[PDB]
């Protein structure tokens, strides 16, 4: 990826999380489980939905079709007519194929950016109070029960705590 | 020891997309946006049936080639279908002047009502019922284009004609007529006594004078003579004036333009499928919500945008492994 | 305890831009690049005034329809304005051959000087001053196109004409002439004694022979006759040769093409506003530094690029909240 | 944002800084104040000025206009002429609308990249000597007077110092 | 103390590329993709030599202007080169009907074989060897277009001609003929006794009747008369029928279309360079693997895509300092 | 750069490394030397090679050429023919010039992304066991001989080690 996260410092995807694109896996004294981050999953949904719509709508007034007849002594204008309809056909075909290639690339790197932004939302919260495992995981320097985990997930984590 | 991990979705999707830097990239979710499927049929366009000329051309239809009687009084159409090379065209060989311009006009028309403009009974001093040919057979016997009349001499005389018609209708009027080019002076005098003939036609805009061309030509449909046809649009309240001392193929029926609208002439060998569509092509109809298709450039109705790609797939989800 | 923070700008801007992934996005700074404003006037183009035909057509102007006298000797123009359907066109009904090709030629011309090429006094053996009509009134009395002459018989004779003109000028010369189509043999002999007439015209390039067409036509501007006009460009050092024994509408004035340059013919109902511009459209002028406008496709001068958008705004600053 | 900074780990913008796009807010024993980073504000100004100019200049030779007349028996070529002028009009309209959408997006993410690059210019200077507050701020492990702050701002900060 | 560093490549490259946000950016590696170089020659296209008309036009070549004898029986060509304004065109002044449509046809043809279709000896009752002119000199003495014959009267009589030709070949046949327009009745009767003449021509498709136009014209190449030429494609198994009582410029040689294929007519002043190429332009040939060139829009062969840029360079490596 | 690495926190390029685009410079008890990272150099080579090929191939069906003749009373269709060939010429010229500008920019920022991703591949390996010099360098809290350096380079570095 372009942002280093997806298939980068986070080596693989979670077949286990089905509630969203980006999320968490916690492991504490009350057990394990997956949890999707709705705030960033929904935002990414709005984004690529707008992307799809902007593509469809920008190309509604394209080039049309109409057939035209020419007699045997009108070969020049018949050829002109063919060449210009094939012309617009080619540039619109190029315009659609190129647009898809370009945006598909922005979209993949968009997801890669969202994950990296999520990892840092947590990292910038658990400052001293945890250590970077280097693989997308954070080891806690204390006990983080299910209420505490939620404080990390919804961005209300409290730093006023010791850690050693 | 307690810990929390940040990660992303993954599934069993095998769907790929392309990027500028990488082809065949498997992702979690994708969206196809290219329609590649058609029903292979010619359908009604929003409930209104197309006009399917069968083995008839536009010329055969409008002039009234006897083989095209099916289209004598055609109902409203959505579009027109014509074969690449219709068998029933000009039964009596010749040419139709400004044919492509007339076909173009047809693409803006949805309905004619054919009216009789000059009755066959009104030809007091000529034969209006002897103008038939083996080139134009109907049920085993000689005939002719139904909407015009091939007038000939009566009692070895062809009085010069002065006939005129005022378009008192609210509609534009499509008027057709022609001139006969014989193969020799003998044929000339035998059909129309007068050896040196002309046809003059006038309207507000038209100032025409035709004279027959005698020449030796190869037989087409068994004839070395030629019929050359002409058309004009008669404006409401305008009149058309014919004068002629021979070789005149006179109007009998004309066409009131009673519905203008977007239409087209499709070249297609397909026949009427008994379906309805919102989007038609010469090789079949399209039922789709895609923003693109790759079926055919020539299209009518509420359609996706045509494109030459055989694959267009957008990425929605992230890279899958 | 001491600390430092990193942050970004913010202000009170309500200006929005669009992105592929988000519409109506408020940012700090933006730049409009789409001109949407015009003065609604027809102006000079860089100080040089356009030629505003009023109720006159290009045909009326060039042929010299008596109602178009305002344009008898027109100064240099930047562009030409013609109404959609000028009232003063061909006062005597008929047609102008290759009119659209001539109008196209006009779009590359900035200035004519009209010169007299064949004086009216030089018609020794014909009437050069009786060719007038109620279809072409001027100040209550019958008249005719000023730049050509409708010649008729003198003492019940029409000697065949052999008149020719050498273009000794440095400029190309636009030469106009015509033929009269009467409505019958009686009118024919009465205007021009000879019953069977022609007009032949030749140059280096032109090899023309016209014969009048007699026919019964509907009255337009009170006439059933027609005048049919022709034109050619006479090259410098070339000559034009006319021969005719009747129906000849002879040249009197021709047009030296004395300035070629980029120009156009605008269809517009607007009249001259008394302004100056660098960029003109049929619905008003543009004063702008924008790279785009959405005012009208048809444009002349140093102009922005036309586009169908009703909004184009670029982001310069960052997201605002 | 794509880079996580703007409206990300830096929750909001400074209505107080009017000297530039990106800058600093310091708080020490000599008082408070805002200070714009000229080096990165000017660079961003050159960038989007070039962007605007490159857009204007790439589309100077577009499609022109000229009106043409056709008689009543020239409807085919009239229609051809209309269809081709509408054709170029559509592709140039698409080309301008699409270009704006695409670059506007690069421009927003450009600013987001500049801020993030500024936060790291400081972070990579104040190594041990300060702690990440997680909100775009840095708490010092010593006293940073107004001369010392300037050393951070102009990239001449001296690490040879204790910190505990 | 032990340490490891991460860094990137750098070199002595001065090559720059442009970006949307930065011009003249020096990078380590780049790839030019715009060909800007041509050999300035006209070459064979894949080994097959072009037809280089020299000072001859297509009309001069096909009609057989005596000055164009070099091209009497031309071998297969890849493309055709014609000067902007060939000196040897229509030696006897006049015009070639539908010339541009014929030249267009030529662009789909790679080889003719010229065959004699009507032998000069077969003109029993006319003079087939007196039709020459000082407008068409050959080696100091008067001559004429070689592929058609200017027939005149014999023993002060011009019997009406009834000559016909059946295309028994497998190939389409390009047939050329003409009509002579004299300057007066005296010249008419002196060349062809009959004062009132015509030429009729018919095929399956063609129904033509020409009559000469007498007029006084300016001298071109010393002549005030004009020759007007016509052409048609005779389908295999079809016949062409000529009838004429004067002014007939009859076919002698016609052209079997014996190879169709992609071709073009290049306007260029260059002569044959003795080279071979895969891609040709009117100003020189291209040998390249680039995907783009900026040499000339008009191109034939396996070519790069033309573009108006004078620089296209892609970045491969990273920024250099 | 957009990613902060190239001509950013890594102030300059290595005239010394000629084996690849991205690499390492080590300094230990066995001496000094440069070493290119093949994994990331090759990947970047595949990427811009695909980029070049995708550009060449998307524009193979462009607009063609053919000359057409018109007589003196066909100026309108002659002008139509000229205007439409110049038309397609302009949009294809714009399409190539714009495409180059855009991708050249993605390509520079692509390299900047690869370097930054390389610096973090190392940083996320040498967690506690080294300190960020802030200039693209890592000072070791132990002895890293030539076999140990290789463990960093090929991604098999062993964290089970003390560090103080
Ligand atoms: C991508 O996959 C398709 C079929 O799914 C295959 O035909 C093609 O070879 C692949 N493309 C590349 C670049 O390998
Ligand atoms: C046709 O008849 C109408 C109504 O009677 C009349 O007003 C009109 O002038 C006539 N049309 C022509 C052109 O003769
Ligand atoms: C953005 O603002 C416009 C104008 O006020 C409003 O009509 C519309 O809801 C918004 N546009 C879109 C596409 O959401
Ligand atoms: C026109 O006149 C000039 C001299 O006055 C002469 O040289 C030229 O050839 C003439 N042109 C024609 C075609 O008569
Ligand atoms: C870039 O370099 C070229 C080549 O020397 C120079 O002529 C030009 O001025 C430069 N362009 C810009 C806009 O800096
Ligand atoms: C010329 O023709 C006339 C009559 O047509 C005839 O009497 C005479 O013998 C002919 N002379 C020649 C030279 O054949
Ligand atoms: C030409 O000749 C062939 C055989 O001689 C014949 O079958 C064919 O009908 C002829 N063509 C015409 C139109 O006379």
């Amino acid at each position: 990826g372009l942002f280093g996260a997806i298939a980068g410092f986070i080596e693989g995807g979670w077949q286990g999380m089905v509630d969203g694109w980006y999320g968490y896996h916690h492991s504490n004294e009350q057990g394990s489980g997956y949890a999707a981050d709705k705030e960033s999953t929904q935002k990414a949904i709005d984004g690529v939905t707008n992307k799809v719509n902007s593509i469809i709508d920008k190309m509604n007034t394209q080039f049309e079709a109409v057939g035209r007849e020419f007699n045997n002594l009108e070969r020049r204008i018949e050829n002109l007519n063919k060449k210009m309809e094939d012309g617009f056909l080619d540039v619109w075909t190029y315009n659609a194929e190129l647009l898809v290639l370009m945006e598909n690339e922005r979209t993949l790197d968009f997801h890669d950016s969202n994950v990296k932004n999520l990892y840092d939302k947590v990292r910038l919260q658990l400052r001293d109070n945890a250590k970077e495992l280097g693989n997308g995981c954070f080891e806690f320097y204390h006990r983080c029960d299910n209420e505490c985990m939620e404080s990390v997930r919804n961005g209300t984590y409290d730093y006023p705590q010791y850690s050693e | 020891s307690d810990q929390i991990c940040i990660g992303y979705h993954a599934n069993n999707s095998t769907e790929q997309v392309d990027t500028i830097m990488e082809k065949n990239v498997t992702v979690t979710h994708a969206q196809d946006i290219l329609e590649k499927t058609h029903n292979g049929k010619l359908c009604d366009l929003d409930g209104v049936k197309p006009l399917i000329l069968r083995d008839c051309s536009v010329a055969g239809w409008l002039l009234g080639n006897p083989m095209c009687d099916e289209f004598l009084n055609v109902p409203e159409w959505s579009y027109i279908v014509e074969k690449i090379n219709p068998v029933n065209d000009l039964c009596y060989p010749g040419n139709f002047n400004d044919y492509e311009e007339l076909k173009h006009l047809l693409s803006r028309i949805n309905h004619f009502e054919k009216i009789q403009i000059i009755p066959k009974s009104s030809w007091s001093d000529h034969e209006a019922s002897s103008g038939v040919s083996s080139a134009c057979p109907y049920q085993g016997r000689s005939s002719f284009f139904r909407n015009v009349v091939w007038l000939i001499k009566k009692n070895n005389t062809y009085p010069t004609i002065k006939r005129s018609y005022n378009n008192t209708n609210q509609e534009d009027l499509l008027v057709l007529w022609g001139i006969h080019h014989p193969n020799d002076a003998a044929e000339q005098t035998r059909l129309y006594q007068n050896p040196t003939t002309y046809i003059s036609v006038g309207t507000s805009t038209l100032n025409q004078r035709l004279v027959p061309k005698l020449a030796t030509r190869s037989k087409v449909n068994g004839q070395s003579g030629r019929m050359e046809f002409f058309w004009t649009i008669l404006k409401p309240n305008d009149a058309i004036n014919f004068e002629s001392n021979g070789n005149f193929i006179a109007p009998e029926n004309a066409y009131k333009i009673v519905k203008k609208g977007d239409s087209t002439i499709m070249k297609s060998e397909l026949e009427y499928g008994n379906c309805n569509t919102k989007c038609q092509t010469p090789i079949g109809a399209i039922n789709s919500s895609m923003p693109f298709h790759n079926i055919h450039p020539l299209t009518i109705g509420e359609c996706p945008k045509y494109v030459k790609s055989n694959r267009l797939v957008l990425a929605t989800g992230l890279r899958n492994s």
